[PDB]
C-alpha cells in the first residue's frame, strides 16, 4: 500500500531553566523509529523499529549534526516569535513542526508536508504545490517575506521529492518484514444494559496495525454517526492499536444493530452483531 | 533522514 | 490557548486475574505539552512507570503513553491521575475492564 515518512520537531522555551528543548522524532507511518532530543547526546533508535540498526556511522554523524543545526534555528527562530507577538521573557512557548513525504505502492511522491506552528496554533505551511506558503497572520507573513526572498521553498521541495522519498524506499525495504505488514483487528462486540429499556452495544476492534481504522455502527443498515460514541484509536504498547464504538440501543432491538470494521490488515469488511 | 532547517522563522 | 487532556485506562491485552500484562494511561489531545501523569494502585502512586517520548497529532496536540507492567488480580483497583495547567486539581480515571 502507500506509506508516509514524517518528523514531528517540537522546541519549547522554559525561562530560568536552561535553553529551549528540542526533540525531533521520527516515523515510518505509525511506527515510531528515531529520536533525537537537546538533553541527549545520541539519537535514540525505537527497538520495534531494528531496521534503523542497518545504518552506519555516516548515516548518524550527518544526522547528529543536522539535529544540532536545527536546535540552533530553533532556539533563535523562539527568539525572534517573542517579538513578533510583542511576547514578554517571561512566559514559555512552543514551536512545532511537521515534515515529510507520502508515497504510493510503487514508491512515487504523492505530497510532501512542511507545516509549523507556535503556541499551538497553525503560523506558516508549505502548500501542496511544494512553492508556495500559507502564512496565518502578519507575523508568518514576515517569515513568508524572508523565505521568499531566500528561496527556502525551493530547498524544502528538494529535500522532500529527493531525500524523503529515497529514505522512505530504503527503510521500506529494510524493514519490510514489520513496516509492510498490516495485523487485523481482532473483534468482538459486547452488551450491557443501561436500565430495564437500554442497553449499550460496544463494538471492540484490537491489535491492528497500522492504526487507520473505521468502525461504524448501523441500525437497519444506516450509519448512526450521531449516535455513536467513539473513543480515539489508542497505542496498546506493542506495535498495535486499539478502539471501540458504542451505541444505546432499545432493549429487544439488539439484532437491528450491525458493527461495521474497515481496515488494511482485512481483504473484506467485517459485519458483527451481538451474539448472546 | 533529518531535513536541515538553514533559515529560521 | 490551552487544550485540556483527554485520558484513556486500559490493558495492553485483555484482562486476566494472575495473567501479565501491561497498564496503559494514554492522554492526549493536549496543549501546552507539560503534564503530570500517574498510574495509581489501589490509591497509591506507582513509583516506576515508563512513558513514550513527546509527539503530537495533525492538529498540533500532544499525546503520551505512561505504562507498566502489571499483574490484574479480583480486589486490586488500577486507575490514571493527571494533572495540567487546564486542570484546577488533579484529574482520576478508573480502569474499568469494559472500556
Amino acid at each position: 500500500g502507500s506509506h508516509s515518512m514524517r518528523y514531528f520537531d517540537t522546541a519549547m522555551s522554559r525561562p530560568g531553566r536552561g535553553e529551549p528543548r528540542f526533540i525531533s522524532v521520527g516515523y515510518v507511518d505509525d511506527t515510531q523509529f528515531v529520536r533525537f532530543d537537546s538533553d541527549a547526546a545520541s539519537p535514540r533508535e525505537e527497538p520495534r523499529a531494528p531496521w534503523i540498526e542497518q545504518e552506519g556511522p555516516e548515516y548518524w554523524d550527518r544526522n547528529t549534526q543536522i539535529f544540532k543545526t536545527n536546535t540552533q534555528t530553533d532556539r533563535e527562530s523562539l527568539r525572534i516569535l517573542r517579538g513578533y507577538y510583542n511576547q514578554s521573557e517571561a512566559g514559555s512557548h512552543t514551536l512545532q513542526s511537521m515534515y515529510g513525504c507520502d508515497v504510493g505502492p510503487d514508491g512515487r511522491l504523492l505530497r510532501g508536508h512542511n507545516q509549523y506552528a507556535y503556541d499551538g496554533k497553525d503560523y506558516i505551511a508549505l502548500n501542496e504545490d511544494l512553492r508556495s506558503w500559507t502564512a496565518a497572520d502578519t507575523a508568518a507573513q514576515i517569515t513568508q517575506r524572508k523565505w521568499e526572498a531566500a528561496r527556502v521553498a525551493e530547498q524544502d521541495r528538494a529535500y522532500l521529492e529527493g531525500t524523503c522519498v529515497e529514505w522512505l524506499r530504503r527503510y521500506l525495504e529494510n524493514g519490510k518484514d514489520t513496516l509492510e505488514r498490516a495485523d487485523p483487528p481482532k473483534t468482538h462486540v459486547t452488551h450491557h444494559p443501561i436500565s430495564d429499556h437500554e442497553a449499550t452495544l460496544r463494538c471492540w476492534a484490537l491489535g491492528f496495525y497500522p492504526a487507520e481504522i473505521t468502525l461504524t455502527w448501523q441500525r437497519d443498515g444506516e450509519d448512526q454517526t450521531q449516535d455513536t460514541e467513539l473513543v480515539e484509536t489508542r497505542p496498546a504498547g506493542d506495535r498495535t492499536f486499539q478502539k471501540w464504538a458504542a451505541v444505546v440501543v432499545p432493549s429487544g432491538e439488539e439484532q437491528r444493530y450491525t458493527c461495521h470494521v474497515q481496515h488494511e490488515g482485512l481483504p473484506k469488511p467485517l459485519t458483527l452483531r451481538w451474539e448472546p | 533522514f533529518l531535513r536541515g532547517r538553514a533559515y529560521g522563522l | 490557548i490551552q487544550r485540556t487532556p483527554k485520558i484513556q485506562v486500559y490493558s495492553r491485552h485483555p484482562a486476566e486475574n494472575g495473567k501479565s500484562n501491561f497498564l496503559n494511561c494514554y492522554v492526549s489531545g493536549f496543549h501546552p505539552s507539560d503534564i503530570e501523569v500517574d498510574l495509581l494502585k489501589n490509591g497509591e502512586r506507582i513509583e516506576k512507570v515508563e512513558h513514550s517520548d513527546l509527539s503530537f497529532s495533525k492538529d498540533w496536540s500532544f499525546y503520551l503513553l505512561y505504562y507498566t507492567e502489571f499483574t490484574p488480580t479480583e480486589k486490586d483497583e488500577y486507575a490514571c491521575r493527571v494533572n495540567h495547567v487546564t486542570l484546577s486539581q488533579p484529574k482520576i480515571v478508573k480502569w474499568d475492564r469494559d472500556m
